[PDB]
């Protein structure tokens, strides 16, 4: 349901506005720390010269950013907003690429593997009907990629006024080679992007991630999953979370709700220079997997 | 409107630093790569080199050595420094807005200019070749010009744009994509061409439409340009 594309939709970047592309308003995305920001409440009201198209382009070269996006919606303030309408409904599960001058609806997920989609964003629903859209893009990116949201009011009257169509364009350039960590394997994808392998019928070798300051690990926790202490209460060998234990690291994915990819990533800080070695481990339903973290050996 | 203001120091001797300054208003200075682009007599249409909002450039390896480009975001300026000056750099100097749109076709970039600034005129004293044809026409009101861009190696997509430059002014786009009519233009100019063969075909000429005219690929970097088809009476 949420991750259900429509194979004959297709749209065109200006829509039904009549704007050719040399006159699009282009301007980038507010960028502050790892999160990129495109907000249209403010560019999309009923002006006179409008229609108008407002492209934010969201370029990333960079791991593990955070995607914003705010829409405003139908009634945040009367009248302005009465015919808007956003594109693809099911975002950010389902985004537009351009194929032939058209814009048709594709998985964001099979677009990027390891991106995050969190269910939630500010304990809000993560879908435009609340007004805001979010996903963290992953440690590695191999090929070159270029999606699209639209909210477009153009169809909004007001008197003699008419609202813009908004565009978002985000632009992802390879970054990476693999992540330092495990994948707990049964595609070629989940072998390729993690340094460390484990498979389920015979392993020799468990889990052993080695960071370094500045490091971005990561595991890919098996299909089966009972629970795992990985990152909120682990055992030092030399304050039990690795947030704890090292300030101001960030892990991506705490509750493991994220849908497709069963992945959570952690972020070493360039400052963090001590020595640390510790312990999680993971169930399964059915055995259970051990997992050996060093942090500047 | 949008507009480009553009000033610097226009004569200078042998071996001294040229600078120029642009100034934007009416556009993001995010979201577009401003360019520096210089007409020389003989030589022709130049491209400098490009800058965005983050400092970063991309200059064109004949003028790499000497070519220095800077950002004030804050003021959304963008300047060049031309170093170690020539009689041969004597020319007229365009700020210009370049789209600078992204595409996953590898060294290629959306970025036909639009609009140009009006131009400085720099005074010294004390790659993908496009080869357009013919390069004089002589016709009369109400007749058909049809002009062709050849290209030395595949233009990759349609990235190509034309260019009208009346006399005494700044060039403005009439063509991108080979064969989209940008905002503005009359449907007697249309565009055609893929690979290595475009042309530009005016159906029905009027007094005015008498310019020069020039194709751009943005395929392959640096940005070129052809040298010119002139549009006389007969």
């Amino acid at each position: 349901e949420l991750d259900k594309i429509d194979l004959s939709y297709e749209t065109t970047e200006s829509g039904d506005t009549a704007v050719s592309e040399d006159s699009y308003d282009k301007y980038a995305s507010n960028n502050t720390n790892k999160e990129y920001v495109c907000d249209f409440t403010d560019q999309l009201k009923p002006t006179e010269s409008g229609p108008k198209v407002k492209k934010c382009e969201v370029k990333v070269n960079e791991p593990l950013i955070k995607v914003k996006i705010i829409c405003p919606l139908k009634g945040s303030v009367e009248k302005l907003y009465d015919n808007i309408e956003y594109v693809p409904k099911k975002s950010p599960y389902v985004v537009l690429t351009k194929e032939e001058t058209k814009l048709k609806e594709k998985l964001l997920s099979k677009l990027i593997y390891g991106l995050l989609i969190s269910p939630t964003v500010n304990e809000k629903e993560n879908n435009f009907k609340e007004g805001v859209i979010e996903f963290t893009l992953p440690p590695v990116v191999h090929k070159a990629t270029v999606f699209y949201f639209i909210c477009d009011n153009s169809k909004t009257e007001d008197d003699n006024k008419k609202g813009n169509r908004g565009i978002v364009e985000v632009y992802v350039e390879p970054y990476g080679n693999k992540i330092n960590g495990c994948a707990f394997l049964d595609k070629i994808k989940m072998k390729t992007f993690f340094t460390q392998n484990i498979y389920k019928k015979n392993n020799i070798y468990p889990c052993y991630m080695k960071l370094y300051s500045g490091d971005i690990g990561g595991i890919l926790f098996p299909k089966n999953i009972k629970s795992t202490t990985c990152f909120e209460e682990m055992i030092p060998y030399n304050n039990k979370s690795l947030g704890n234990l090292v300030n101001n690291s960030v892990v991506y994915n705490k509750e493991m709700n994220a849908k497709y990819f069963n992945v959570q990533y952690v972020h070493i800080p360039t400052s963090y220079k001590d020595t640390l070695n510790l312990f999680c481990s993971i169930i399964l339903k059915e055995t259970s997997y051990l997992v050996y973290v060093s942090i500047n050996e | 409107q949008v507009q480009l203001q553009q000033w610097g120091a226009g004569l200078l001797k042998p071996s001294e630093t040229l600078s120029l300054t642009c100034a934007v208003s009416g556009a993001s200075f995010s979201g577009y790569s401003w360019t520096w682009i210089r007409q020389s007599p003989g030589k022709g249409l130049e491209w400098i080199g490009e800058i965005d909002y983050r400092g970063s450039t991309n200059y064109n390896p004949s003028l790499k050595s000497r070519v220095t480009m800077s950002v004030d975001t804050p003021k959304n300026q963008f300047s060049l420094n031309l170093t170690s000056l020539t009689a041969a750099d004597t020319a007229i100097y365009y700020c210009a807005k370049g789209y600078g749109g992204v595409t996953l076709v590898r060294g290629a970039k959306i970025n036909w200019f639009d609009p140009w600034g009006q131009g400085t005129l720099v005074t010294v004293s004390s790659e993908i070749v496009l080869t357009q044809s013919p390069g004089t026409l002589s016709l009369s009101p109400g007749e058909r010009a049809t002009l062709s861009c050849r290209a030395s190696q595949s233009v990759t997509s349609r990235y190509l744009a034309w260019y009208q430059q009346k006399p005494g002014q700044a060039p403005r786009l009439l063509i991108f994509g080979a064969s989209s009519r940008a905002t503005g233009i009359p449907d007697r100019f249309s565009g055609s061409g893929s690979g290595t063969d475009f042309t530009l075909t005016i159906s029905r000429l009027e007094p005015e439409d008498f310019a020069v005219y020039f194709c751009q690929q943005y395929a392959k970097s640096p940005w070129t340009f052809g040298q010119g088809t002139k549009v006389e009476i007969k």
